[PDB]
């Protein structure tokens, strides 16, 4: 989740 | 505790450009989301948009054009620009912490978990002014209310005592109105016995900080 | 988008609350409840449907998974009449639903209403405004109309109503009637007609200037 927007699809 | 503390300044006019920022205390930035959120008075709190621990952000689609959220991790910080402000733009603006995480295959929680104070911004073509401040007086004709009319000021807030504070029992201080002129206005009234209006003295204390003006009015039949 | 209901829930400290929000598209066990007291803050009640937030009395609980979750306050205390709000996940337009303000019942009480001249100092400015007071009525519901010389008034008064008084649970409203000084030198009565459930017929507070 740090990385990358884990509220995308 | 982990604390998140607002700052920067509140006060803009129509297309200028609203900069905030939140400070973190007492815990680290890494593993959790970092959201800015408002509320406008009577509403419900609207989520602004979030930055993540490595940078990237997402936004509200009615914001798009105008917001932007930063962070420094080195300062324990992260930011809000939003630019061409309106008076649509008015409201008390909270950072908070998101409790983020996997729930299902390809689901998701998100709680904000830890909020800041808020911090109110007001965006209006009006100037700042203090307030003139009037007696609404007992009427001549057991119990009497009695008050002050505090009028025609900007920004929000003003405070209303009565006899420095001693005298709390019956007092109702009411919300500020928006007047079509842009300027606000309250009453703040008490009730009381008949009986003291010739012997009790009654003084509504007003105070408007961004004016620095500070008003005693006695209030008598 | 998440549906609230009901409004308003009026009950006395001491008995269950129980609050609604549907979603309309399903979420799992990933709604929020958050409670907001007035002048500050929201903060986080029960997460996950069903998991207190550190902190929050064991008085809350949380229930339901998918479409229709419910929030339970076992007992009433002072402290928890405020409004309550759901949220899951980063739904848009409207992340979080409309809310739910708990207010204390009590027994019905009629305003008792007074009304208030210009002073001759704001009226030496140029302009006078008129002031109506319903002080200390419960349900919050009131109506106000303002009448000078008997001609009904629209579109130059503005109200404001205080949130329920701490020791007495009732609220007030202020109507306030602006107009130029020239205005009101050409009427002669100002009256203010309150209607409410505590009131069997209107009544009228009025003055001539």
């Amino acid at each position: 989740w740090n990385w990358f927007d884990i509220t995308n699809k | 505790e982990v604390q998140l503390l607002e700052s920067g300044p509140g006060l803009l006019k129509p297309s200028e450009t609203l900069s905030l920022t939140c400070t973190v205390s007492g815990g680290s930035m890494i593993n959790y989301y970092w959201s800015w959120i408002r509320q406008p008075p009577g509403e419900r709190p609207q989520w602004l948009g979030h930055i993540i621990y490595g940078g990237t952000t997402k936004y509200n689609p009615s914001l798009e054009s105008r917001i932007t959220i930063s962070r420094d991790i080195s300062k324990n910080q992260f930011s809000l620009r939003l630019n061409s402000v309106t008076a649509a733009d008015t409201a008390i603006y909270y950072c908070a912490r998101v409790a983020i995480g996997v729930s299902g295959f390809l689901n998701y929680y998100y709680y904000m978990d830890v909020w800041g104070s808020g911090t109110a911004v007001t965006v209006s073509s009006a100037s700042t002014k203090g307030p003139s401040v009037f007696p609404l007086a007992p009427s001549s004709k057991g119990t009497a209310a009695l008050g002050c009319l505090v009028k025609d000021y900007f920004p929000e807030p003003v405070t209303v005592s009565w006899n420095s504070g001693a005298l709390t029992s019956g007092v109702h201080t009411f919300p500020a109105v928006l007047q079509s002129s842009g300027l606000y206005s309250l009453s703040s009234v008490v009730t009381v016995p008949s009986s003291s209006l010739g012997t009790q003295t009654y003084i509504c204390n007003v105070n408007h900080k961004p004016s620095n003006t500070k008003v005693d009015k006695k209030v008598e039949p | 988008e998440l549906t609230q209901s009901p409004a308003t829930l009026s009950l006395s400290p001491g008995e269950r609350a129980t609050l609604s929000c549907r979603a309309s598209q399903s979420v799992g066990r990933n709604l929020g409840w958050y409670q907001q007291k007035p002048g500050q803050a929201p903060r986080l009640l029960i997460y996950d449907a069903s998991n207190r937030a550190t902190g929050i009395p064991a008085r809350f609980s949380g229930s339901g998974s998918g479409t229709d979750f419910t929030l339970t306050i076992s007992s009433l205390e002072p402290e928890d009449f405020a409004v309550y709000y759901c949220q899951a996940r980063l739904l848009l337009p409207q992340t979080f639903g409309q809310g739910t303000k708990v207010e204390i019942k009590r027994t019905v009480a009629a305003p008792s209403v007074f009304i208030f001249p210009p002073s001759d100092e704001q009226l030496k400015s140029g302009t006078a405004s008129v002031v109506c007071l319903l002080n200390n009525f419960y349900p919050r519901e009131a109506k106000v109309q303002w009448k000078v010389d008997n001609a009904l008034q629209s579109g130059n008064s503005q109200e404001s109503v205080t949130e329920q008084d701490s020791k007495d649970s009732t609220y007030s409203l202020s109507s306030t009637l602006t107009l130029s000084k020239a205005d009101y030198e050409k009427h002669k009565v100002y009256a203010c007609e309150v209607t409410h459930q505590g009131l069997s017929s209107p009544v009228t507070k009025s003055f001539n200037r």
